[PDB]
């Protein structure tokens, strides 16, 4: 639930800092209450008695710059220390966090948090909270301190103070309901105007780019909605708090006025009031001035608590030793669906995988294929099936010992910015040169090993040297095949242009002198070829099981299948 | 920097209403500064006498100019938001009909998030600094002026001695910025970078949680980048804590109170011309500063015109040119083709001197080693760019003398895009001819093997293709065949690379293709040596400069780049 939890404890540096910043608020307070005797000496029959109150001015402002200057230094201090917890946990808790949750703008949304943070909250403190909340008190110290030499006035101010502050806060709602709304209709406007930008490559082929974009035109220009009722919810957020402080000056100078024409007090201090109203009003007009400032860091850290808000995964108190051998797996209507409509969904899968062979996954368009993987390794949760991998189940394990067991190959590949070395050895951190060099050898990339200026150090990146598919791929297939974990799932990478590629995954499947349970969505023939058992899978449920020559002997929708994919491999291009 | 770069070339009608808003901005400013001159004459009216209705006046007085004070603002608040809204619409109806002209090209260029930015992100800013950056930022301009010359008409000694602060604030500012010379632009790039590493571990997310021994270079670069930040501002902390400090009313007061109390005291001037220092002109030194961010404020609209008057400013398709009688030799097919030299972007030119030339009814194979310009070569047909030197003529006539309806009745191209539009499914069958009588559809989305996905669907032929409507990529290929089918132009352009995406459902695909390339010019874009080894005739390039051309066999057994292009190990 935290919005903006900042500060471990540390309790010390907080207090102090707090009490500093009240006392150095009283120290302006006293430096007006004591200007007040001032003026009494200057308009009056003598003249020169101010020496001894400029005097205690002196100290008082003097006392105030020593103030103002440790506070900004305790300030700019606990800037530095924000801006390192804030971001360490931000860093730390984005693995968690649950995986479904990663939209196409939730992405960007996420990806602002942590790009555009660190120049606006390291002068946080020393911009926002010191000059903010020494602005606010402020005016009520100042007429508390009045209260006991004018009780007249001094209640006057301390009852006029919450209007004005309501003042404030209203008029800033307007303004930002007033933004909302105007930029809301702007969208919805041009939002045609971005639909037809996208679509001109079709239209145009159609030969229908003049109706098309004489409709929209005449829409568009058509739409007015007047804007009126817009201007008048704008304009009281321009004028409200000027009228509340011109209505408040006229109501200060008039009561001070009244009270020296009735003889309470006298004409040579009563000057001395009119200008104790003037200082106590400016502290209202600089907190009017600090909105903006206000608005971005409320957008920013919205930012950033909605990143800090997401929800998470749970695992707890897990149990392992190796697998013992290599896992068996297993599935109970596992009914993964996102969100019971638009997704996957898989209604009533349900099979059972031997302890370690090889396992085709094909079938239909209709990414169930994936999602399997997905659930099998961790991943994602079945909402209501148990998947038991071994005789435990993976659900009711520890997150340590749950990325523990399975190693991925993705089917779109991912390397991050470094050395291939580095890429290849992100899979463990200790694998001496023999693990290295047989995984190396293993996946066919010891070629592009060999044929590189450097020697394996080349920084692959982003816009790599060549590295388009085959090579990338290759690199992610000897990563994958370096971990240790007893299961290995592979994933098909879309790339039918490289037969060093097609042999690189034959090789690391079914080559491979170790012993894994092996499980990998194909649909190249020669993959799906070595697979003893495979698995067809339409809308969830599976639809075929068996073994390869068995199923072409029943001959129902694997037959077709089969026959499919010997003839979509040698279609030529031919017109007659 | 000065009167006219392409900045007040986009606001050229936005002058005189702009110089109006200001002169009323300074008029409405100096209405909301008035009452303390006025508290200043109720002052001295305090100590001369009172009564009962002088002072009542002076409030009168003060009252009416609070009411005109608000109805000026209300009113100048309406005219500025009046004035808006019909540039912003002749700017988007002028940016649509501007839209339509632009060639193809530019849109694959740009992508998708491009289009969004520019006109929304643009349009939005243009209006924020036409209806609050211009009146703030004249306002903050004008209220210092006015107070100082005031402060200056009561009392030039104590003006010229509250100048100090400002020496001070402005040598310190300017002593400080000498040592962050280049760090401000290290600064700049480490935060681009760290914006790019940001992306990329954010999109690179599952594999994190599987291999967990990858996310140490992101961390590492978070730590360097905060310890960079950190070292950075530690040096400057005493540096601007004095300029803070030499800004705030707490001194200002001070100094006033010293100089009064010295001039007074020695019977220099009387004290009720000390009412205006009291008043306003302590808070002047925070006031100054305002000036800064004002005028900073109008940087994001200056380059969001600056960037939309940019694009603005491109150039269309060429002219109409010269209407020539064609036909020397050649037919409806047969699109021949001469020195095209297209280049693009200039210093580096991607294609050569070609000459082919398609028969009237047979295949060409556009294959080449990919990368060296082999694409570019068949969009630039459909008119995506425009050559430099030299001449296309589908036929005899170049395609520059021919509208846009003459040639997209010739040619019609299928590429690597869906381009789906929001409409019942019927419609996007039917977008070239958009009146068939609801049976031509069926035959034609029977014969691109689409009819049992579209009859199995939520409702049939009418369900809205939305965002979400459930489909994939083999699954809407089909669907754009099928539309192409329809057309029937006499030119095809297949980019071959559609019939191995999603390799589950290219069966299908193939199978459209097939009855849809029958008995018209084709020029398939090769990718594969196999599918393509039979056509009619096979053209090899290396970023222009036509390698060989000629037959299967004939580029096969000359030992040609063909014989050492399809030696892969026969793979």
């Amino acid at each position: 639930t935290w919005i903006a939890l900042v500060p471990n404890d540390h309790r010390a540096r907080l207090i102090g800092f707090a009490l500093l910043a009240f006392c150095s608020v009283v120290a302006r307070a006293v430096g007006t209450v004591l200007l007040v005797p001032l003026m009494a000496a200057l308009f009056g029959e003598a003249p020169q008695r101010a020496w001894l109150w400029l005097g205690w001015l002196s100290a008082a402002t003097v006392a105030g710059w020593v103030l103002d200057a440790v506070t900004a230094r305790i300030g700019i201090e606990l800037g530095f220390a924000v801006l390192n917890h804030t971001q360490h946990d931000v860093a730390d808790r984005l693995p968690v966090v649950r995986l479904d949750w990663f939209t196409a703008e939730n992405t960007a949304t996420a990806r602002q948090a942590i790009a555009a943070t660190g120049p606006e909250l390291v002068g946080l403190v020393v911009n926002l909270v010191t000059p903010l909340t020494s602005a606010i008190l402020l005016p009520a110290v100042i007429a508390l301190a009045l209260l006991p030499i004018s009780w007249q006035l001094g209640v006057a101010a301390l009852a006029g103070v919450p209007l004005l502050l309501g003042a404030l806060w209203a008029s800033a709602a307007f303004a930002r309901r007033a933004d909302t709304a105007a930029d809301k209709a702007n969208t919805a406007l041009t939002e045609r105007i971005i639909e037809f930008a996208r679509t001109q490559q079709a239209l145009r082929a159609a030969r229908r780019v003049e109706p098309a974009r004489s409709l929209v035109g005449n829409a568009l220009a058509s739409q007015h909605t007047a804007t009126m009722r817009l201007l008048g919810m704008q304009i009281p957020g321009q004028l409200l708090f000027s009228i509340a402080s011109q209505l408040a000056l006229i109501v200060l100078a008039g009561t001070t006025a009244a009270l020296t024409i009735t003889g309470t007090l006298t004409v040579p201090e009563a000057i001395a009031l009119i200008v104790v109203m003037v200082r106590y009003l400016e502290p209202f007009t600089a907190v009017s001035e600090l909105a903006p400032a206000l608005e971005s860091t409320r957008a920013t850290l919205g930012r950033i608590g909605s990143v800090l808000t997401a929800p998470v995964m749970v695992a707890g108190s897990g149990t392992w030793r190796d697998g013992a051998v290599v896992p068996r797996i297993e599935f109970d209507d596992v009914a993964f669906g996102y969100d019971g409509g638009s997704g996957p969904v898989l209604d009533g899968v349900s099979f059972c995988l031997q302890p370690g062979t090889t396992t085709a996954i094909v079938g239909p368009s209709g990414c169930g294929k994936s999602t399997i993987l997905a659930l099998i390794a961790g991943l994602h949760q079945p909402t209501r099936g148990r998947v038991l991998i071994d005789g435990t189940d993976v659900a009711t394990l520890d997150a340590r010992a749950q990325q523990a067991v399975c190693s991925v190959v993705f089917q779109h590949p991912y390397l991050f910015h470094g050395t291939i070395r580095d890429n290849v050895f992100a899979a463990d951190p200790g694998a001496s040169d023999d693990q290295f060099a047989q995984a190396v050898r293993l996946a066919r990339v010891d070629e592009l090993i060999a044929r590189l200026p450097d020697g394996a150090n080349t920084i692959v990146g982003e816009a790599g040297s060549a590295l388009s598919g085959g090579e990338r791929q290759r690199v992610s297939i000897a990563r994958a095949l370096l971990k240790a974990a007893p299961v290995l799932l592979v994933d098909e990478a879309t790339s039918a242009l490289d037969a060093e590629n097609e042999a690189a995954v034959v090789d690391a499947l079914a080559a491979d002198p170790r012993s894994r349970t092996r499980v990998i969505v194909a649909h190249r023939l020669a993959s799906i070829r070595h697979a003893d058992r495979v698995l067809f899978v339409d809308d969830g449920r599976v639809v075929e099981d068996g073994s390869i020559s068995e199923l072409l002997t029943a001959g129902g929708r694997f037959s077709q299948f089969w026959r499919q994919q010997h003839e979509a491999a040698e279609w030529q291009i031919l017109a007659e | 920097s000065w009167r006219a770069q392409a900045a007040s070339r986009l606001l050229a009608p936005l002058k005189l209403p702009l110089v109006l808003s200001g002169v009323l901005a300074a008029l409405v400013t100096l209405a909301q500064l008035a009452p303390f001159v006025l508290l200043v004459e109720l002052s001295r009216l305090l100590v001369s006498g009172a009564g009962a209705h002088r002072l009542f006046t002076v409030g009168f007085a003060a009252v009416g100019l609070l009411g005109t004070g608000a109805l000026l603002a209300a009113a100048l608040t309406l005219w500025l938001h009046v004035i808006d809204a019909r540039f912003a619409r002749a700017l988007r109806l002028r940016l649509l009909s501007k839209l339509s002209r632009l060639p193809l090209g530019w849109f694959t260029s740009r992508g998708s998030g491009s289009i969004k930015k520019l006109v929304t992100d643009d349009t939005l800013a243009l209006h924020y600094l036409v209806t609050h950056a211009v009146p703030d930022a004249v306002a903050a301009v004008v209220a210092p002026v006015g107070v100082l010359v005031y402060l200056f008409v009561v009392d030039w000694r104590v003006a010229l001695v509250l100048f100090g602060p400002v020496l001070v604030y402005l040598t310190i500012t300017s002593s400080l910025t000498i040592q962050s010379g280049p760090r401000i632009v290290q600064a700049q790039r480490w935060a681009e970078k760290m914006n790019g590493e940001a992306g990329s571990y954010l999109e690179g997310q599952p594999v994190i949680r599987v291999f967990g021994a990858a996310s140490s270079s992101f961390r590492r670069r978070l730590d360097e980048y905060i310890g960079f930040l950190v070292a950075w501002q530690r040096p400057l902390a005493g540096k601007k804590t004095l300029m803070d400090l030499a800004t705030r009313p707490a001194t200002f007061l001070w100094l006033i109170a010293a100089t009064g109390t010295l001039l007074v005291a020695t019977h220099r001037m009387d004290p009720v011309n000390l009412l205006p220092f009291m008043f306003l002109g302590t808070t002047f030194g925070a006031r100054l500063l305002g000036i800064a961010y004002g005028l900073g404020g109008l940087r994001t609209g200056l380059l969001a015109a600056r960037h939309l008057q940019v694009t603005l400013d491109e150039t269309e398709l060429a002219v109409r040119e010269h209407p020539r009688e064609p036909l020397d030799g050649e037919a409806p097919a047969t699109v021949v083709f001469d020195h095209v030299t297209f280049g693009y972007r200039p210093g580096v030119p991607v294609i050569q001197d070609v000459s082919l030339t398609l028969r009237p009814g047979t295949v060409t194979a556009l294959v080449g080693p990919s990368g060296s310009g082999k694409s570019t070569l068949a969009t630039l047909l459909a008119r995506f760019h425009d050559v430099e030197r030299g001449a296309i003529r589908v036929g005899g006539q170049d395609i520059r003398s021919l509208a846009a309806d003459e040639l997209y009745t010739r040619v019609g191209f299928v590429l690597q895009e869906a381009q789906l539009v929001h409409g019942t499914a019927a419609e996007n069958i039917a977008l070239a001819v958009p009146d068939a009588p609801a049976e031509q559809v069926q035959v034609a989305a029977r014969e691109a093997q689409i009819h049992d996905r579209v009859l199995r669907l939520p409702d049939g032929y009418d369900t809205v293709l939305g965002a979400n409507s459930g489909l994939s990529g083999g699954e809407r290929q089909r669907l754009t065949i099928a539309r192409a089918i329809l057309g029937d132009t006499p030119v095809l352009i297949l980019d071959e690379a559609t019939a191995f995406a999603d390799p589950e459902s290219e069966y299908l695909v193939q199978q459209a293709l097939n009855r849809l390339t029958r008995d018209r010019t084709v020029l398939v874009i090769a990718h594969r040596l196999h599918t393509i080894t039979r056509a009619d005739q096979i053209v090899v390039l290396d970023h222009g400069r036509i390698v060989e051309r000629g037959t299967h066999e004939e580029l096969l057994a000359a030992g040609g780049r063909y014989c050492r292009l399809w030696d892969t190990g026969q793979g």
